[PDB]
């Protein structure tokens, strides 16, 4: 389908205990490929996907530098927020950004974004025209005025529309053998009594990539979603994802119920029964 | 400030089979702020070797982490995940159930 | 990759 590169910064202050912590994670689609964690005597941008071995060694030095500088500005930003919101120096607070670009399967750009949060709430966001801002409150309006006066939106649009897209295409090629092979789910259903009258059927989908999936129970061929328990998609730990959907049924009625598994690595949707 | 209480799912990487090595996963998500303490327990006792994914977060800004360890399930050994967070009055303990 | 450039709130 489409593809994305996404970055997520987290900055957390710790009054009394030294400098804020600062973490970057970077994703292509549903696979993390880099990390930066300031909690080291000499922190480095580090690979988190093996195809990242294909970059030039300067990449790590250059990305490490940018991570370190970004950590410094977020330590200033944390302090600035204390002034904007008239908060004391005593408590720990959080800054976050996320940004990325999206691309069709053919590599054509179609969406970029950039958003900021303070203490877990929207702070300021780049609008979808990528030329204007939405401030969540009067505190953030300070930042909106600042960034409008300084034409920051254009620097954001420059990166999101060009270098973001170019690098995304380069990583997709770099990691084609994994990034672009969809692992289909390995599915199966299990049987566990509820009453002596009732039993629960659970439909498992394991080991699939990417993360988007459709797991539904049908009774007599029509969808049953007001009686299905459906856990959130969860990581396997090896880069694959997991999900299950369950439904309680009267005894004997098992052949009425079917499980429909739709996923991009499946030539056609799977149908399973007990 | 916004504060969101963590969701907790405990599960194995592959379907449990007694005597076959596996990965015990505890996946905490939807929480805020990010300070959190996660222990994996074997019969009530802390497991020393535990690792976790890099701190990330979702579209609504809330954080998630995967904690995990290699283990070999048996029939008698009970496993659990113990989570502590500012939103919780005491550590929340979610037991591992190989059927979910 | 990231590019240089910093944004102070």
């Amino acid at each position: 389908g489409s593809h994305s590169m996404r970055y997520f910064y987290t900055s957390v202050s710790r009054p009394g205990l030294g400098e804020p912590r600062f973490i970057i994670v970077g994703y292509v689609d549903d696979t993390q490929f880099v990390r930066f964690d300031s909690d080291a005597a000499s922190p480095r941008m580090e690979q988190r996907a093996p195809w990242m071995g294909q970059v030039e060694p300067e990449y790590w030095d250059q990305q490490t530098q940018i991570a370190k500088d970004t950590a410094q500005t977020f330590r200033v930003n944390l302090n600035t927020a204390l002034r904007y919101y008239n908060q004391s120096a005593a408590g720990s607070h959080t800054f976050q950004t996320m940004f990325g670009c999206e691309v069709w399967a053919d590599g054509r750009f179609f969406h970029g974004y950039r958003q900021y949060a303070y203490d877990g709430a929207d702070y300021i966001a780049l609008n979808e025209d990528l030329r204007s801002w939405t401030a969540a409150d009067t505190a953030a309006q300070n930042t909106q005025r600042k960034w409008e006066a300084a034409g920051e939106a254009e620097r954001h649009r420059a990166y999101l529309e060009r270098e973001c897209v170019e690098w995304l295409r380069r990583y997709l090629e770099m990691g084609k053998e994994t990034l672009q092979r969809a692992d289909p789910p390995k599915a199966h259903v299990t049987h566990h009594p509820a009453s002596d009258r009732e039993a629960t059927l659970r439909c498992w989908a394991l080991g699939f990539y990417p993360a988007e999936i459709s797991l539904t129970w049908q009774r007599d061929g029509e969808d049953q979603t007001q009686d299905t328990e459906l856990v959130e998609t969860r990581p396997g730990g090896d880069g694959t994802f997991q999900k299950w959907a369950a439904v309680v049924v009267p005894s004997g009625e098992e052949q009425r119920y079917t499980c429909r598994v739709q996923h991009e690595g499946l030539p056609e949707p799977l149908t399973l029964t007990w | 400030m916004i504060q969101r209480t963590p969701k907790i799912q405990v599960y194995s990487r592959h379907p449990a089979e007694n005597g076959k090595s596996n990965f015990l996963n505890c996946y905490v998500s939807g929480f805020h702020p990010s300070d959190i303490e996660v222990d994996l327990l074997k019969n009530g006792e802390r497991i020393e070797k535990v690792e976790h994914s890099d701190l990330s977060f979702s579209k609504d800004w809330s954080f998630y982490l995967l904690y995990y360890t290699e283990f070999t399930p048996t029939e008698k050994d009970e496993y659990a995940c113990r989570v502590n967070h500012v939103t919780l009055s005491q550590p929340k303990i979610v037991k591992w159930d190989r059927d979910m | 990759a990231l590019m240089p450039g910093q944004f102070f709130v």
